RNA sequence: CAAGGUAGAGCAUGGGCCGGUAUCCUUAAGGAGACGGACGAACUGCGAAUGUGCUUUUCUUCUAUGCAAGCGUAGUGGGCGAGUUCUGGUAAGCAGGACUGGCGAAGAGGAAUGAACCUGGCACUGUGCUAAGGAACCCAAUGUCUGGACAGAGACCGAAAGAGGUAGGUGAAUAAAAUU
């Protein structure tokens, strides 16, 4: 039978990379975070303090409140068929600013720009909206060049 | 029956005509679809384009003359799967087309080894003369020497009653 | 065109066509829940009924997943034109009706008769959204002289389901 | 005695090997690998013979052993000492258990039937799976039809399907014969007993000079 | 353009009388203000009437009153003010 | 846009089987060895498919005969089986988990018969058509073409090991019809 503590079954997770042991880099401590920004949880092993539970490693949440060395994030998580939200503690150490909005922002640059127009000249936006990959194109061939191919190998 | 297709097919990615290359496969099937499915079965283990990147530009039926269905003499490279590995040979056949031919054979190895004509392959077919012909089977008839009487009798009536007196059969 | 083009040893293939047509060949009551969500996004709710469906990737992948149900492929126009003439019918909100000249007046205020309707389904893209979302499921018969094989493997293996490319209409014609 | 042959055929359970976790194990009954003339140079015995599996299963060490003996006997008598080698290549690590219970059951302050049902070790296989070589000969080009016939006596101490076949390579290397004599004239091979190393251009000169007087010409 | 038009029907018809509702009064005065404002919903499409005829068809539960103070607090500088209920006096 | 270490592949830290040329160390034995072959549920240097989560309707497609906070209150808390996989056991119509549909609580037509298999979900009538499975007779609808096969065989049916008869493929010879 198993058992039940605070860091159980983290053998795989919760371990040092190939050639990657020691403490963090300069980069991770002079990170500044807002309320509101996007976040991602990766715990490092060697940094005890501020740990998360391993459920949240590798999930994204939305920064609630920063303090002088922790963030809250906010999380919801499914439990007995209903819907809940949970607020973790984490230290700085063990997270890293999400890439997850990055196209979005983008659109809203554009986006941005034709609304102000759509005031002036036209009514509405026509807002750039993306849009799946259509049909496959015509194209028109020149026609020599011609390569054959045939069951020439056997394949004993 | 069976039936001849010739196809013809492109490269293309994010963009049109990626390649100025045209690939061409002559392939016998019993209708385009299954045509079409060759040229995709063979692009894919020749070369390394899957259909996703491919466009199909043309499908044509090649046809042969013969209006006063004469008799030709053929021979067919072929291979097919077994349950041990795949099994090449050579066989002669005797017909009024390239397609004649080519039914006749997928019969015989449904026939004498028990395999269903999608794991036989077709490599070569070729028209041949009186003195080309290497094995025994057809040699006796395409020098023209062979007559035989009729072993099976036939009847005379559709009806499943008749009278003692009566000619029953031919 | 061909002429202009075979004179100058050069091939024109066109563009792939903008919807594809679906009929719902085998029964799905023991379907996965994931199935049964799919086919309800696409309208389809008994068997041998048939529906069209925009061509483009987010609909190549929903077909992916329901392919073991449906024969799909694409449709010429004369064959369009006897489907809707002999088996279309549409809907406001709830009411169901007969495509009528007040009704396509009433819905889509510049057609006016039903052979506009076909040509605009057909040649303008921009309004595919509007001009199928008019029209309710056809519902078929099963296709007269049965099926020739056991209609559960795929067209290749001598079936019923799967990609019927450019011959669809064989199937259809046998069913309307 | 030793329960039958059916009993532990096929592969069920997971590998289970000699370890910290495992204790009380009886040795293997094959312990020797090797026969025949062990550090003849490569060249010297160019014909290769290998038994081939068509089936995936366990063989017992007790089942390895008795081929071994069969294959051996018949060279020796036949071949020579001097003029062959034979390689058994599995090497039997997997783990067998047994349940053990009592003939006079029914009642007994030991516990009876299925309850805490974990087996003791018994005894040890080589797990073996399609194509695979089991045991390889090589020898003179004359001793053909002798190495054939010697290995068709190992075909009847094992279940399941095996072949006798003959190979393309030159002796224990992995090299085809052709290719072979093409790299031994022009200067490229060195022996190392039972099979050879290449010569490349890829180090310090000084040692490809010093490399290259050693070469099998 | 579809998915607009197809968002403000719902809109509306979130809106409007059901007509397969009915208050459980045996008072026939009751059920005679009722049939009046019945009779102007399916003539009509303004709102007010609509959440009028709505209201009458609650329980006594859901009519619950309100003090005369309060009304005024809600009155948001009109008028003239409706109200499905008692109206109560407020001794402040 | 994240996280993951299974299948495959490998044997660089740790465990661990057999044999080694030159060379080296002693002996005049043995040992080491520039390397090859064989391996781990508690070995990893590499790493899928399928599945999981986040954002965007400023993203296709559907949607009111639809969803539904809140309040009151029922029954249930012995389950069993199929397909795909796993653990214990010589196994079992055996004991115990995971995933997606069932029978329980499901009739109708088909597998001669069968809780769960194939087709396919039931208000009440009438005319047409198909599925699965059939088409000498029992019993509504049957015939055709081409090869095999002779055993009171097969259509329903057991292993390692094999000779005999016959139909074909490929590779070796010899040839004054062919033959091995």
């Amino acid at each position: 039978v198993s058992s039940h503590g605070y860091r159980r079954q983290t053998r795989n997770l919760f371990s040092q990379a190939f050639r990657k042991h020691g403490m963090p880099n300069t980069s991770t401590y002079l990170t500044q975070y807002a309320v509101g920004e996007y976040v991602d949880i990766k715990v490092n092993p060697a940094i005890h303090k501020g740990m998360p539970h391993k459920y949240y490693h590798g999930r994204t949440g939305i920064i609630k409140e920063v303090n002088r060395g922790s963030v809250i994030v906010l999380f919801n998580r499914i439990l007995a068929n209903k819907t809940v939200e949970r607020k973790v503690i984490v230290g700085i150490e063990h997270i890293r600013k999400s890439k997850c909005q990055d196209e979005y922002l983008k659109r809203l640059e554009i986006n941005k720009k034709i609304i102000e127009e759509a005031e002036k000249k036209g009514e509405v936006p026509v807002l750039f909206k993306r849009q799946p990959k259509g049909p496959k194109p015509a194209v028109e061939m020149l026609m020599n060049n011609i390569i054959e191919l045939s069951y020439d190998k056997v394949e004993s | 029956a069976i039936n001849e297709y010739k196809v013809y097919g492109i490269k293309i990615d994010d963009n049109g005509v990626v390649g100025d290359e045209v690939y061409a496969h002559i392939v016998f099937a019993t209708n385009e679809l299954l045509a079409k499915s060759s040229f995709n079965k063979i692009l894919k283990k020749q070369k390394k384009i899957k259909p996703k990147n491919t466009k199909v530009i043309k499908v044509e039926e090649i046809k042969e003359d013969n209006k006063d269905l004469d008799v030709k003499n053929y021979g067919i490279d072929y291979y097919y799967k077994s349950k041990r590995c795949d099994h090449k040979g050579y066989k002669e056949f005797r017909g009024v087309s390239r397609c004649h031919a080519v039914d006749k054979l997928l019969c015989d190895i449904g026939g004498r080894h028990s395999v269903k004509r999608n794991l036989i392959f077709i490599m070569k077919v070729k028209e041949l003369t009186v003195d080309e012909i290497k094995k025994d089977k057809i040699k006796i008839f395409a020098m023209e020497d062979v007559e035989y009487p009729a072993y099976r009798n036939v009847l005379r009536s559709n009806k499943l009653f008749v009278s003692e007196n009566e000619k029953l059969f031919n | 065109s061909e002429e202009r083009m075979q004179k100058e040893n050069k091939i024109y293939a066109p563009k792939d066509p903008h919807f594809y047509a679906v009929v719902l060949i085998k029964s799905p009551l023991r379907a996965s829940n994931k199935i049964k969500k799919t086919l309800e996004l696409f309208r389809l709710k008994h068997i041998n009924n048939c529906v069209l469906v925009k061509n483009n990737e987010s609909s190549r992948q929903m077909l992916q997943k329901i392919r073991n149900f449906v024969a799909y492929g694409e449709l010429k126009l004369k064959t369009l034109r006897e489907l809707i003439y002999k088996r279309g019918s549409c809907h406001i909100f709830s009411e169901k009706l007969n495509i009528t000249n007040e009704t396509l007046e009433d819905a889509f205020k510049n057609i006016r008769c039903i052979e506009e309707f076909i040509y605009e389904l057909y040649f303008n893209d921009e309004r595919f959204k509007e001009l199928n979302n008019f029209l309710n499921p056809f519902k078929l018969t099963p296709p007269k002289g049965g099926y020739k094989g056991r209609k559960a493997k795929d067209i290749i293996e001598g079936g019923a389901v799967g990609n019927h490319q450019d011959k669809i209409g064989e199937l259809i014609k046998k069913m309307i | 005695g030793r329960r039958p042959g059916r009993c532990y055929r096929y592969c069920k359970n997971k590998p289970y090997i000699k370890s910290r976790f495992c204790r009380g194990v009886p040795d293997p009954k094959i312990r020797i690998h090797d026969l025949g003339n062990k550090n003849a140079p490569c060249v010297d015995l160019p014909l290769n013979v290998n038994l081939i599996s068509y089936s995936k299963e366990q063989l017992s060490s007790e089942s390895l052993e008795s081929a071994r003996i069969a294959v051996n006997k018949y060279m020796m008598v036949n071949a020579g000492k001097d003029n062959y080698h034979v390689r058994i290549n599995v090497h039997p690590y997997h783990i067998l258990r047994i349940n053990k219970m009592l003939s006079c059951a029914g009642a007994d302050r030991l516990q009876t039937g299925m309850r805490l049902a974990y087996g003791k070790p018994y005894g040890t296989a080589a797990r073996v799976r399609f194509g695979q070589r089991i045991i390889s000969i090589r020898t003179k080009d004359s001793n053909l039809k002798m190495a054939m016939e010697a290995l068709r006596r190992a075909r009847y101490k094992f279940p399941g399907k095996y072949e006798v076949q003959k190979s393309n390579e030159y002796g224990f290397s992995g090299i085809e014969r052709s290719q072979f004599e093409e790299l031994k004239n022009n200067g490229k091979l060195i022996n190392m007993g039972d099979h050879v190393k290449i010569i490349k251009e890829k180090g310090t000169v000084e040692r490809y000079v010093k490399l290259c007087e050693n070469a099998i010409q | 353009m579809l998915k607009q038009k197809m968002f403000e029907h719902y809109k509306k018809k979130a809106i409007l009388f059901d007509e397969s509702r009915v208050p459980r009064t045996k008072n026939v005065f009751y059920q005679s203000l009722f049939s009046l404002y019945k009779k102007v919903c399916e003539n009509t499409e303004n709102e007010i009437v609509h959440k009028i005829t709505k209201r009458l068809t609650m329980s006594r539960t859901e009519r619950h009153p309100l003090k005369l103070s309060n009304i005024i607090e809600q009155a948001n500088g009109k008028e003239i003010v409706v109200f499905v209920g008692k109206v109560l006096d407020d001794d402040k």
